[PDB]
This record gives structure tokens, sequence and C-alpha cells, in this order.
């Protein structure tokens, strides 16, 4: 059974749009690269100190619309946002896989 | 071309006049490309092309004329030919060769295409589009994602774009792939564009020089000529 | 005309023939020379031919201002084969 909500990624830079950024950074082999890590709470009565690191791959999707072109169109990357029992705060560094 | 002693001239009037019915006036050598198999020659009596170059059989190159309705001596002039250097040693068995032949022309009764492609043995010449009109400056056949690069330019404008069109059955398609890339306006005249020799790099020239990574769904500018065009191009 | 004693479709279909470039202004100086011949019962050795004759120039993609072509009018060959005459009728 799976978590709500995903995290949705794409990238900006100035000069250009958005959405032919995520194009050609889908046509040049790039894919985000994303960590989250997970603070324990004050309650060590209740919860233990573990600390957790889950290291995951952002999946391309495709924006269901109009799409005027044959292949490709509004892209954005996603990857599931998943949280343990015990916390309230994570946080996720992003960055790319070297191509 | 190391020494001007060793590079040997030869004449080849007589292999051309052949093909040609009665004798024209102008045979002067307008372009020529060199496949792995094949030569290609472009003069102003028209384009030919040799039957193979693997087989001899009479020691002496044999050259077929291509078929182009009307296109007379004053189209033949002003002709390019497009071809992507690539070096298939061991041929796999889906890697083929492709060339292309740009005119500047205007739209007869007999024609109306004014850019032509063809596959390894260059035979059937068919148009690179099909059905205010932008003219097709360049178009170029990529393998590594199997699609057709159109560089357009519409005249009486100083709009000029590029589009990546996919290919169905070794013929390209309307329904660009992704939508097409429009050059600023200051982009005065293009002239053509270029593929570096086994490689994915994209180069378009003329008043500017623009260069794109991937496919060509992205540019970016890397050189501006004011009133100034790049006439040639050479690369290793 | 595709053919007359073959009716599908109550329209007339039209097939335009192939000449390498004669344009509009070849076109107006031609003329379609025809043998008028009655042929009732069809003996299988009448056939029937048609002659075009066109007033142009001789350009690199032609050559012959003079074409004639059989009883099914598909394929247009010249009339003369390998200062040069001109043929006014074929
Ligand atoms: C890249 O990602 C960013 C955010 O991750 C996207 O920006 C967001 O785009 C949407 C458009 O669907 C904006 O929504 C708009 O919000 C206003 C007010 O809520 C509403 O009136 C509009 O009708 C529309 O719903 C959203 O504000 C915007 N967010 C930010 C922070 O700019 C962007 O679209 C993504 N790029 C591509 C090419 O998908
Ligand atoms: C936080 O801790 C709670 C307590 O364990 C976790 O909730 C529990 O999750 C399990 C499995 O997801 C549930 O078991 C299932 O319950 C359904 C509903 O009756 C039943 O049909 C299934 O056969 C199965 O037994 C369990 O009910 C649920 N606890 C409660 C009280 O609902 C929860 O997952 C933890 N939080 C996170 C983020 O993991
Ligand atoms: C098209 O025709 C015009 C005049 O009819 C001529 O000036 C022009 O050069 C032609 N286009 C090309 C590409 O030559
Ligand atoms: C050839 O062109 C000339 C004018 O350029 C014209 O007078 C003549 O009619 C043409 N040839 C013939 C014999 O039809």
């Amino acid at each position: 059974l799976s978590f709500p909500y995903y995290l949705q990624i794409n990238f900006s830079c100035p000069g250009q749009n958005i959405e032919e950024l995520a194009r050609k950074g889908h046509l040049m082999g790039m894919k985000p690269m994303v960590q989250i890590n997970y603070m324990y709470s004050v309650n060590f009565y209740r919860w233990e100190m573990e600390n957790v690191q889950i290291l995951m791959e952002a999946a391309p999707m495709r924006s269901t619309g109009y799409c005027p072109a044959e292949a490709m169109c509004v892209l954005n990357w996603y990857t599931p946002m998943p949280f343990k029992n015990g916390s309230v705060v994570s946080s996720v560094d992003i960055y790319t896989n070297g191509i | 071309f190391w020494t001007y002693k060793e590079c040997i001239w030869h004449d080849l009037t007589e292999i051309i006049y052949a093909e040609l019915k009665d004798e024209h006036q102008g045979l002067t050598v307008i372009d020529l490309v060199l496949t792995n198999h094949f030569l290609v020659i472009l003069t102003s009596l028209g384009l030919y092309v040799s039957s193979d170059l693997r087989y001899p059989t009479t020691s002496q190159i044999k050259l077929s004329r291509a078929e182009f309705c009307g296109f007379e001596r004053v189209d033949y002039i002003r002709g390019n030919l497009w071809y992507n250097e690539k070096c298939f040693a061991n041929r796999e068995s889906f890697e083929v060769d492709y060339v292309t032949i740009t005119f500047n022309r205007n739209r007869t009764l007999s024609e109306s295409s004014s850019c032509f492609f063809s596959k390894e043995p260059f035979l059937h010449w068919l148009p690179c589009v099909f059905s205010s009109i932008p003219r097709v400056i360049t178009f170029l056949i990529d393998q590594e994602t199997d699609s057709g690069i159109y560089l357009f330019n519409v005249q009486d404008t100083k709009e000029t774009y590029v589009t990546v069109a996919m290919l169905k059955d070794g013929k390209p398609s309307p329904r660009p792939k992704f939508p097409s890339f429009h050059f600023p306006s200051t982009f005065t005249l293009p002239l053509g564009m270029i593929f570096h020799p086994r490689s994915h790099f994209l180069y378009v020239y003329g008043s500017q020089i623009w260069v794109s990574m991937d496919g060509g769904n992205t540019f970016e500018m890397l050189c501006n000529l004011f009133s100034h065009h790049v006439t040639k191009t050479s690369n290793s």
C-alpha cells in the first residue's frame, strides 16, 4: 500500500525556459538523485534514537494534456515521498547523476 | 596532400559526356562526396553516381546520371550535397548511408520540391518535405535517435528555425518530435548545418554560429559575425 | 480518360500524362493529331494512335517536341529517334 504524495522535480536556469531545459536534460541522459534523511524525535522514551537515510532516483514522466508534438512535451521528474513513524523532519538533498 | 608532385590529375569528361545524348557546354565540378562504397559527383550538367566501388569489373568507374525533371544547367550550378561522415568498417546490419541534395529554385509545374534525399544505392531520390512556404537549407538524417533534422528559413522574413521529425519506414514524417526551436531575428542568413564526424554535435552556421548538444531541441550561440558569413568548414 | 466502355463512377476519371518540364508556355503551342477511323466490330489488327506536337525549344531535360502513343494512352514515346528539322506532323 502506497504513501500519499510525490516529490515533483524540475530545474530552472536563466536565459531559457523550464520545459526545453527538462527536455534537453532527458535527451542528454541526466537523472536526478535524491537523498532523504529523517530526524529523530525528542521523546526517546517512546521512540528510538536511530537516524535513517534512503537514496532514490527520480523517474521521468510526461504531463497529460494537449501535447502538439509527437513524442515529447512538458516533462517532469517524480519520486515517492516516504515518511516513517517517529519523525516529523526530513531533509531532501537533490543532486545530479553526473551526466 | 603532403607533396604536390604526388597529386595525380584526371579528366573524366568522356565518361560524363557518354550518358548525355548530344553535347552540351560547361561541365565543371560543383560538388562531390565519397561515401563508403560510392562516389557522388554533382556537375553543372547533372548528378552522377558511381555504380559501386567494391566490385571492379572494367578498370574504369561507370557513372549513372540521376533523373531530375527539368532542372537545367542553371539549377545545378546552385546545388549542395550534404553527407554525414561516418565510418562503417565492420558494417553492422543496421547501418546505412544517406545523401541529401539541395537546390535553389522557383517551383515549376514539373516539380515543386528543391530538396531530395536517398539511401545507399543512390537511385531513388525522393523529396525531403512532403504534403509563404519555407525553404529547406539543409536536411540531415541522424541515426542515433532515428530522426530527420530540417533547417528552415522563410523568405521575406528574418525567421529561421529548426525542426526535428521522427522517421517512419525510412521516410520522414509530419508532426515534429518536440516543438521547434526558433532562432532570434538577428540571424541574417544561414548557410547550412553539419554533424561533426562520428559524434552527436550539431553546428548551424551563417551570419552567426550556433552549437547544439543532444538532438537539436535547444541551441546556444557561440559566435556572431555582423554582415559576415562563413563559407566552408573543415573538421577532423 | 481511363476508359469509356466500363462505367464505374458516373464521372470521368482523367489521368494526367508526364512530360518533363514542359510548362505552361509549351502546352499553349501544341496540337493533337488523330486519324479518324471507325472501328465498329473491332478486328484484332486495328489499333488507335494519337500524336502530340509541341512548339518549344530543346532543353537538357528533353530534346523532343513530338510524341505518339497507342490505344491505352499511358506510354508516350518520341516520334523521331537518333539544323535539326522540326516535325510539324507525324
Ligand atoms: C517546474 O516546477 C515548478 C514548480 O515545481 C512549476 O511551477 C508551477 O507551475 C504551476 C503551473 O501549473 C503554477 O500554478 C499556478 O498557480 C497559480 C496560483 O496558485 C494559479 O492561479 C495558476 O492557474 C496555476 O495553477 C505554480 O504557481 C508554479 N509554481 C512556482 C513556484 O512557480 C513549473 O510549471 C514546472 N515547469 C514545467 C515546465 O512543468
Ligand atoms: C505508525 O504506527 C502504526 C502502528 O503500527 C502504523 O499503522 C498500522 O499499519 C498497519 C499496516 O499498514 C495496519 O495493519 C493493517 O490494518 C488494516 C486495517 O484494519 C487491516 O485491514 C490489515 O489487514 C492490516 O492489519 C494497522 O492497522 C495500522 N495501525 C492502526 C492503528 O491503524 C503506521 O503505519 C505507522 N506509520 C508509518 C508512517 O509507517
Ligand atoms: C524565383 O523567381 C524569381 C523571379 O521569377 C527570381 O528572381 C528568383 O531568383 C527565383 N528564386 C530563386 C531561388 O532563384
Ligand atoms: C528557341 O528559342 C527561340 C528564342 O529564344 C525561339 O525563337 C524559337 O521558337 C525556339 N525554338 C523553336 C524552333 O521553337
